[PDB]
């Protein structure tokens, strides 16, 4: 209790907006978990 | 007008109960288990996994090749899934242990397609350097090299009916290569697009044959032309008959035209969808075979997607 | 975020489409012999 009184943004409550987490392939070898993961880690 | 035309066979249509898709890349090999309880199938992944026949559920995954795994046959005599990969190296994986066993080699290139034999303990490795290969299982040892192709042999056939080994070479000739002295005892006068299919149908006739650019029947006893196929233009890939008198032309349009084997008329021929992850012309047959229990059908198209098709009861199907 | 179709539109309602990944039955259930 009123130990955040300046603070701009709320509470978002939604990390990918429409799920948990993708839980879908794709056949699309670059637009895949994948791809998406390799790009995050090893790069940067 | 035509002859056997109002006495046609029965053939209900088909239906897609359930499409896999856990593979990563396109499958090239499927194949059932005699106990209707694994469904082996290879993908471009170099990584054949095996999933449930009837669940649809992933069972096992074991990779080993170095490259693209063209042929997956699961031998009912014996518990080995013999493997064969594009690496020039037919990779023998038992399911004893779920590993690799007996590793054989001896083709100088890729290896198109593996058949076991039911009677002599020996698998006809259908290479495509420039012949097959008669290895001996348990041995690591090849038998005879039975070079009768001027190119590649795609397709390639072991039955205990027929005394030699129907070898499908993709140089518009067919032949069939004894296993004791292995010349090709007759060639085939059909066939001229690059033969790439086989099949056999041994439930109340000989085995049958096919092509992708006019494709014709066989018979066993030294071949004999029975009748020619329907208008099927496309490079059929998959040829698979069932023992009800189905006969399934899986080609690489993705028109998976399904006929007769008795009247040759399409009952179904209809055409798969695709992946949404996948291109707009990319969904094509290229293997399919059918259940151990002779159900549910079964076709691995090249949209990294193993769709399963289920049977369905009609009778508004009247062929003219 | 992303932005792609969905499959279950493309394969049909009908069609059950189930994506399996992995972790299931590593390499004890076909290798052996069940235990009866």
């Amino acid at each position: 209790r009123r130990w955040d009184d300046d603070v701009v943004f709320k509470n978002c409550a939604k990390g990918v907006d429409d799920q948990k987490k993708d839980k879908r392939f794709v056949n699309d070898t670059l637009r895949s978990e994948f791809h998406k993961k390799f790009m995050e880690k090893y790069i940067k | 007008k035509a002859p056997t035309m109002p006495k046609p066979q029965w053939h209900p249509p088909w239906k897609l109960y359930r499409v896999i898709s856990g593979h990563l890349g396109w499958v090239r090999c499927i194949a059932v288990e005699p106990g209707n309880q694994w469904f082996v199938t290879g993908s471009a992944d170099r990584t054949i996994k095996i999933w449930d026949l009837a669940s649809g559920k992933l069972k096992l995954s074991l990779t080993g090749h170095i490259s693209t795994v063209r042929g997956v046959i699961v031998s009912t005599r014996s518990p080995y899934l013999f493997s064969c990969g594009e690496d020039k190296q037919v990779k023998c994986w038992d399911l004893e242990y779920n590993k690799v066993i007996r590793h054989y080699h001896g083709h100088l290139s890729a290896v198109y397609g593996l058949d076991l034999h039911p009677t002599i303990d020996v698998l006809v490795t259908c290479s495509r350097d420039s012949t097959a290969r008669i290895w001996d299982v348990r041995t690591k040892a090849s038998v005879h090299t039975l070079s009768g192709h001027t190119n590649a042999v795609a397709t390639v056939r072991c039955q205990a009916a027929e005394p030699q080994i129907i070898t499908g070479s993709h140089d518009t000739t067919i032949r069939l290569w004894d296993l004791v002295a292995g010349k090709t005892r007759v060639t085939l006068t059909n066939h001229k697009k690059s033969v790439r299919a086989v099949v056999l149908h041994p439930r109340h006739y000989t085995f049958a044959s096919g092509s992708p650019d006019n494709i014709k029947q066989w018979k066993f006893p030294d071949g004999s032309f029975i009748q020619n196929l329907s208008g099927h233009n496309a490079i059929i890939n998959t040829l698979t008959v069932n023992s009800d008198g189905v006969l399934v032309s899986g080609a690489d349009n993705g028109t998976m035209h399904l006929w007769d084997w008795r009247t040759g008329y399409n009952f179904q021929r209809v055409h798969a969808a695709v992946q949404p992850g996948s291109l707009d012309s990319e969904s094509g047959i290229f293997a399919c075979a059918f259940d151990q229990s002779e159900s549910r059908l079964l076709t691995a198209e090249a949209d990294k997607t193993i769709k399963v098709y289920r049977e369905d009861d009609t009778a508004t199907e009247e062929t003219h | 975020k992303k932005y792609y179709p969905t499959a279950e539109e493309v394969y049909g309602p009908e069609v059950e489409t189930i994506v399996q990944e992995e972790d299931t039955q590593p390499l004890t259930e076909p290798i052996i012999k069940p235990v009866k």
